[PDB]
């Protein structure tokens, strides 16, 4: 990812496409009411139009813990497949 | 020359024409195929102390 990303809040996805997990955004022109609800558990909080926008600022930047190696899991996953 | 009136085909000969092949037992299959499928059990089963799924899916942290 870049320095600078330019998504949040904006074009967002408003609902979620499937049933194993309900979700409604509210947006007004300044924050949104986002409702979560995935089994049954529920989740309501408010997120700024500038709190999605830090979100991208320290990258989470994923990485594979393999036992050997990556390319060597992939090989095996060959062999096994 | 009685003994040629008696069948010359000995008693040995019949026990080794009629048992012929040492017969496959009942469990011989239960207890191969459980062996294998232990193996089965341990490398493909998500509970098993030594499951393959961390060596070729290496998981993202």
């Amino acid at each position: 990812l870049t320095t600078f990303t330019f998504s949040g809040l904006q074009d967002a996805p408003v609902a979620a496409l499937s049933g194993s997990i309900k979700l409604n955004v509210a947006a007004k022109a300044g924050k949104a009411e986002v409702t979560v609800a995935a089994g049954a558990a529920k989740a309501a909080t408010q997120v700024s139009a500038a709190a999605l926008r830090k979100l991208s600022g320290s990258k989470i930047s994923l990485a594979e813990v393999a036992r050997i190696s990556v390319l060597h899991s992939s090989i095996q996953n060959y062999l096994l497949s | 020359d009685r003994v040629l009136s008696l069948p010359a085909v000995s008693k040995n000969q019949v026990l080794e024409n009629v048992f012929h092949t040492a017969p496959k037992a009942p469990v011989e299959h239960l207890e191969k195929m459980v062996s294998a499928n232990s193996k089965v059990y341990d490398a493909l089963n998500l509970q098993s102390k030594r499951v393959l799924i961390w060596q070729v899916k290496p998981a993202l942290f």
